[PDB]
């Protein structure tokens, strides 16, 4: 339907003109205005206090990547072929062989952290539930040698943390 | 939206603002000051990147 | 020992310049709802003796188009008026007993905007060559207002001596007889020492034009220091003005207890509108002073000439 | 320095004082879209249609979403259309806030700015919370929404819900009855004609000047005919009252947010 | 000797107290970097005023995206700067970009026009693992212009 | 006879500061690059400053109000005086003088 | 009469956490002066003290110590020292 803002003409009488020729010449606005409304400064400030407080996040958070494993170790991943295949930046550079006991791993295993567009693509095409977008944003590296990831670089920081990241994914897995 | 069959599409074409809500500054600033032409731009709500269209 | 009070007034008021920036944006964070300079203090206060010594580090370089003499010649007359018109100014005795000084005041405060001209010529182009010229026209403008209004009080005071100005407001601070004057004294003063709301000189001023355009913080650690020097001696000079203080000559120490109290004051002010109000887009700045302001202040000055007469109150000289 | 942070280069040869001739460029920011999404599946190539604009993350994948579904013949399910609207009409909560602040402070008032992304940031913790993440979220699908949102969501917006038309009630009382803004937006940009619309431009710069009419009530999207509200109008034809539908807006999306909390039907996704 | 390298114990520490941050807001990492001078994790006064102009600048930090038609422009303002200047490039798409690293109009990695310090990344970074990252620039500046002069 | 050395302390001060915090740090062993990089945003700009008209006769017209605030200015010395209504009326005279002058420009004043 | 009216708690709060000592001792990294309701227990000496629900954000902060793995006194704290456990708590995530 409609509205109409900004459509009246004023009153235009002897009264109300002298309640409009007191604003522009004794300033009835811009103090009860302006002068009021800033101081209200006696509230009490938000701020977060970084090094020591940290802000609220939440249990599906996207972050830095891991490689989870079984109980006793197994390497979780099998090399399926699929988080490199929805990867839409293509940053996933995945070489299997088959290994010596008879079950086929990967070789090498490469995530740019600058290609890395953060999807959540990876977490969800696993079958074999391994790679995981672990909830820590702790970065900040001085060199664009070193953000290139390989496989022993994941594990490692995949094991740096397991009881972070199976306290979020057995609280949201019931979703998806 | 051209799709043509398969799972890769043909031509995708956005159509966004920023064509016509900034073509039609050259009509708009003529006459005004300088200092109008800084008031004029921030109306429109111009994003850049959806000048991409 | 007169050597050693001029040093004794230089030095500490650098300092209330340089601890006035600190409270230049914790004032103006608590507006925002945000603590003020929180880690390196503790409270803040240890910010401008380590803000200060990265300018004097930090390279000055001349830029390459500029010209020599008159480049370095406008910092050298920014602090020297910054800084001179702070001598004939009583709290309660000043440092000269000048017999004519509140003219003194128009005779420092007039040269200012021949230093604004020169430094907007002086380095380069467009920026501030035509930028810095309508910087001076709005300077200028804004002495009739000034000059006017300072002169209708005086019909009232008696003299032109900054001593009879105190004594005559032993019973009345003289901001009542007078409040339509008081307005537009103050917006002048906001206006022409190059503030916030009629700001097309330092920063907001296409918000990237300026006279600061140009220099490095060499030179430039003292035009923003010297220029934060005229906006506490605008208040240092309407408080002893209007809202004038009482003297007593057997206790001199509860003068300025009680006087640097409400500098401080009118101080907060120019802080406390620049976080409410927008810009005044050229025009509709210097279209308010004419047509606007102007014609008041002439209406009170017929008024200020015949009243002294049609009261039989003459003040006394 | 920030005329948008960086871009639009603009030549203005000034008349004396007057601009009477002013040809921007652009292409500072290209980067090859439209021929690189060639070379993509459907749902591979859907983020970068979240790209696009900067701050509407769920209107712009709405218009894919719903631009693949009508090729598939294909409509979402019951629920997926009610938690669309929730968050298509909480994105408008968003892109007003930006086009109502930055506005003002490149005119110059410092507050409103931080007086708003401080209550802003309580609706970036709502994106956390439902798909995982900050800002850009893959959330919405060519078949509705991926996944559930969390036990909790309708006492935390209700909690923010019932409580942002105060935060709405501070800007009436800085800018509208402000003397000096008003000042700096009266008259300023009329351009109104049929010239304004040979133009081909959309809404607002249209129905702020005139012309009433927009899409969502003359066309259907979804399950969005069974809300009601009214779109607000504009008297004459100047920046002033395009800025005041901006403001009115704002009013008419808490109706459209409070109208969307009852109506949910529990279902599939 | 313990007077000389005592000094560099001031400078080091005046040179780290304020930075003055340009910044080329340009496309989605503007936005995450102004809820930062937003009061909840608040920039300004923590040390690091917001931004200025060209000439009075230390620490620019990149953001966005750098095509072909802004690569002179930004390394013209480069120079500028003066000498203890330093680079830090937010974003993920000034770090061998992003996505559009194969297309045609794109500048691939912003280290190739300018020398950059601290490389953040993240499409957007939280504004979190922002301040995380200016404070490793801050753990950076433990080098002395000291025991260069009384060594050589 | 301090007036006179009440200033020449303050200047003296004040080009110290310059040639230190400038002069000083312009002698050090930096690379120091000095190609015509210094200009800020306005490249080339080859152009000559162009005249303006409305930024001519703001110039004039302040100088001729300026004047006869000074011959308003001994007002309050024009009070302990002798024969008074010609001080009054001839105070009121140089007001009005200002105020018609206004007036006459005031039907033409353009963009200022 | 608000001068006394409220400083009475603040007077037990400033002075008497601590002493002379144990008040300037945290003064001196930031304005985190205010003593926490509670304490966390673990893990070092660093007992994360969680506030008396009288907060939000600012509400679990935590306190660093001296040296974890090679560190210096108290002038290099960086963030990432925290253990791999209290991310399901410092950020509010559980
Ligand atoms: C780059 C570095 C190189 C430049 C270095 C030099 C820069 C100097 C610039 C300073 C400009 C200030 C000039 C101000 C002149 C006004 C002085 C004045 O009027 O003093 C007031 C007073 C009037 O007399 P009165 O009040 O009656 O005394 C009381 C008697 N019962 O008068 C008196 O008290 C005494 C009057 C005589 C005092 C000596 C004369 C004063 C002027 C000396 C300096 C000459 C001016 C130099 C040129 C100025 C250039 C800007
Ligand atoms: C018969 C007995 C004798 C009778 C005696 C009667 C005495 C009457 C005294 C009246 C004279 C004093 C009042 C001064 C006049 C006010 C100045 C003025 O005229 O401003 C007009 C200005 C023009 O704009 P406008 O006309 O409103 O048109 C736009 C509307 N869309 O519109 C405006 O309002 C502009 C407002 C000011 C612009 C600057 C605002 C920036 C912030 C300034 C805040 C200052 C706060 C106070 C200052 C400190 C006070 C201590
Ligand atoms: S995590 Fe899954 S998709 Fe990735 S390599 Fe292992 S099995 Fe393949
Ligand atoms: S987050 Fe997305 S783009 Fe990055 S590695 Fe995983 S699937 Fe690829
Ligand atoms: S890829 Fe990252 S830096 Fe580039 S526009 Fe998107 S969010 Fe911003």
């Amino acid at each position: 339907t409609y509205k109409y803002v900004n459509l009246r003409e004023p009153s235009m009488d002897m009264k109300s003109v002298t309640d409009r020729a007191a604003q522009t010449l004794l300033w009835t606005e811009l103090i009860r205005g302006l002068g009021m409304t800033l101081s209200y400064l006696f509230r009490e400030p938000a701020t977060i206090n970084y090094p020591f407080e940290k802000g609220p996040l939440s249990p599906r958070f996207r972050g830095e990547h891991a490689l989870r494993r079984y109980p006793s170790g197994e390497e979780r991943c099998i090399a399926c072929k699929l988080c490199e295949a929805v990867c839409p930046a293509q940053a996933i550079t995945i070489e299997a062989e088959p290994r010596a006991d008879g079950s086929r791993r990967t070789t090498r295993y490469d995530i740019d952290m600058t290609k890395c567009i953060y999807c959540g693509f990876c977490q969800e095409a696993c079958p074999v539930d391994a790679i995981v977008e672990g909830p820590n944003f702790e970065f900040s590296t001085e060199t664009h040698e070193e953000l290139l990831y390989n496989k022993e670089k994941l594990l490692n920081n995949g094991d740096k943390w397991e009881a972070e990241i199976a306290a979020n994914i057995q609280a949201d897995y019931l979703y998806r | 939206l051209v799709s043509d069959g398969s799972s890769r599409p043909y031509r995708c074409k956005i159509k966004a603002p920023g064509f016509a809500h900034l073509a039609g500054l050259d009509k708009m600033s003529k006459g005004h000051m300088l200092a109008d032409v800084v008031a004029i731009i921030g109306t429109q709500d111009i994003v850049f990147g959806e000048v991409d269209r | 020992m007169f050597m050693i009070n001029i040093l004794m007034l230089i030095i500490p008021i650098l300092l209330a310049v340089a601890f006035l920036t600190l409270v230049e944006r914790k004032v103006l964070g608590y507006m925002q709802l945000r603590k003020g300079p929180n880690v390196v203090g503790p409270y803040g206060l240890l910010q401008p003796i380590a803000d200060a010594i990265k300018l004097f580090i930090k390279e000055p370089l001349r830029p390459a188009t500029s010209s020599a003499s008159m480049f370095i010649l406008a910092p050298i007359m920014a602090l020297g008026l910054a800084l001179t018109m702070w001598i004939p100014l009583p709290m309660p005795y000043p440092l000269i007993n000048m017999n004519l000084g509140v003219l003194f005041m128009l005779a420092m405060s007039s040269l200012a905007v021949y230093s604004i001209l020169w430094s907007g010529w002086a380095s380069n182009s467009k920026y501030a060559l035509i930028g810095a010229l309508r910087a001076v026209a709005q300077t200028i403008s804004y002495e009739v207002t000034l000059a006017i209004i300072l002169l209708s009080v005086l019909l009232m005071s008696g003299s032109f001596t900054l001593s009879t100005l105190i004594t005559t407001q032993e019973q009345m601070w003289l901001i009542l007889p007078a409040w339509p004057l008081a307005m537009m004294w103050f917006i002048s003063t906001l206006a022409e020492t190059n503030r916030a709301p009629f700001d097309l000189t330092e920063g907001e001023s296409e918000l990237v034009s300026g006279f600061n355009v140009e220099y490095a913080a060499g030179p430039f650690a003292l035009f923003f220091m010297a220029e934060y020097a005229n906006i506490i001696m605008m208040n240092i000079f309407t408080a002893i003005l209007f809202l004038g203080t009482s003297h007593n000559p057997h206790m001199p120490e509860l003068y300025t207890i009680n006087f640097t109290i409400k500098s401080l004051l009118l101080t907060m002010s120019f802080l406390w509108i620049r976080a409410s109000y927008p810009r005044f887009r050229y025009d509709q700045l210097m279209h308010l002073l004419w047509k606007n302001f102007l014609p008041l202040t002439l209406a009170l000055c017929m008024w200020h000439v015949s009243l002294p007469i049609l009261t039989s109150g003459i003040p006394p000289q | 320095h920030p005329a948008a942070h960086g871009v639009l280069r603009l030549v203005m040869e000034l008349s004396g004082e007057m601009v009477r001739k002013c040809d921007p460029h652009i292409g500072l920011l290209h980067r090859g879209t439209e021929k690189l999404i060639e070379y993509k599946t459907y749902l591979q190539a859907l983020p970068y249609f979240d790209r696009l604009d900067y701050v509407s993350m769920m209107c712009n994948e709405q218009a894919y979403s719903l631009a693949v579904e009508k090729l598939l013949n294909i409509q979402p399910p019951p629920r997926a259309q009610w938690i669309r609207v929730l968050f298509g009409e909480i994105t408008r909560l968003l892109n007003h806030i930006m086009a109502v602040t930055t506005h003002a402070l490149d005119i110059g008032a410092m507050t409103p700015f931080f007086w708003m992304f401080e209550e802003r940031e309580k609706m970036f913790e709502f994106y956390e919370r439902v798909s995982g993440a900050r800002m850009h979220a893959a959330y919405v699908r060519p078949g509705g929404v991926h996944q559930d949102l969390p036990l909790g969501l309708m006492d935390d917006i209700y909690e923010f819900s019932k409580n942002f038309s105060l935060r709405i009630d501070e800007l009436e009382e800085m800018l509208t009855n402000n003397r000096i803004w008003r000042n700096r937006t009266v008259d300023i940009g009329i351009v109104t004609a049929e010239d304004a619309l040979n133009y081909g431009f959309s809404g607002v710069m249209l129905r702020g000047s005139g012309i009433q009419w927009d899409l969502r009530k003359t066309q259907p999207y979804d399950v969005y005919d069974q809300v009601e509200f009214d779109v607000p109008i504009g008297s004459r034809g100047d920046c002033y009252d395009r800025y005041l539908c901006r403001v009115e807006e704002m009013r008419q999306s808490i109706r459209i947010i409070s109208q969307c909390l009852n109506k949910m039907p529990p279902g599939e996704i | 000797e313990y007077v000389v390298a005592k000094l560099d114990d001031l400078i080091n520490w005046a040179r780290r107290s304020s930075l003055w941050p340009m910044t080329f807001g340009l496309a989605c990492c503007a936005v995450e970097m102004m809820h930062m001078a937003a009061p909840r994790y608040d920039m300004d006064r923590f040390g690091v005023v917001f931004r200025a102009s060209p000439r009075q600048s230390d620490v620019m930090i990149v953001a966005g995206t750098l095509t072909n038609k802004m690569a002179p422009a930004l390394r013209k303002v480069y120079d500028q700067m003066p000498e203890p200047r330093y680079v830090v490039s937010m974003g993920s798409c000034a770090n061998g970009g992003g996505y559009y690293h194969y297309s045609y109009s794109v500048v691939r990695g912003c280290d190739r026009i300018v020398p950059v310090d601290i490389y953040v990344p993240g499409c957007p970074p939280t504004a979190e693992a922002l301040l995380y990252g200016i404070l490793q620039l801050q753990k950076k500046i433990k080098r002395e212009k000291r025991l260069r002069i009384w060594y050589r | 006879m301090n007036l006179m050395l009440a200033l020449l302390t303050n200047f003296t001060l004040a080009t110290l500061l310059v040639i230190i915090a400038f002069w000083l740090p312009q002698l050090n062993v930096y690379s120091e690059k000095t190609s015509p990089y210094e200009c800020g945003f306005d490249p080339m700009g080859s152009a000559r400053l162009p005249f303006s008209m409305k930024f001519f006769l703001v110039a004039i017209t302040f100088l001729l109000f300026d004047l006869e605030i000074a011959l308003l200015l001994p007002l309050p010395w024009a009070s302990q005086t002798a024969n008074l209504n010609t001080m009054l009326t001839m105070a009121l005279f140089l007001i009005i003088l200002l105020a018609v002058s206004l007036a006459y420009e005031w039907t033409q004043k353009g963009l200022e | 009469m608000e001068l006394l009216q409220v400083l009475k708690r603040g007077l037990q709060q400033v002075s008497g956490h601590g002493g002379l000592r144990g008040y300037l001792r945290v003064l001196f990294r930031a304005n985190d002066v205010r003593v926490g309701t509670l304490v966390g227990e673990d893990k070092y000496g660093n007992k994360y003290y969680e506030d008396n629900k009288q907060f939000f954000g600012r509400h679990r902060w935590v306190i660093y110590t001296t040296e974890m793995n090679g560190k210096n006194t108290f002038w290099d704290v960086d963030g990432s020292m925290v253990p791999p456990e209290w991310h399901r708590w410092l950020h509010c995530m559980t």
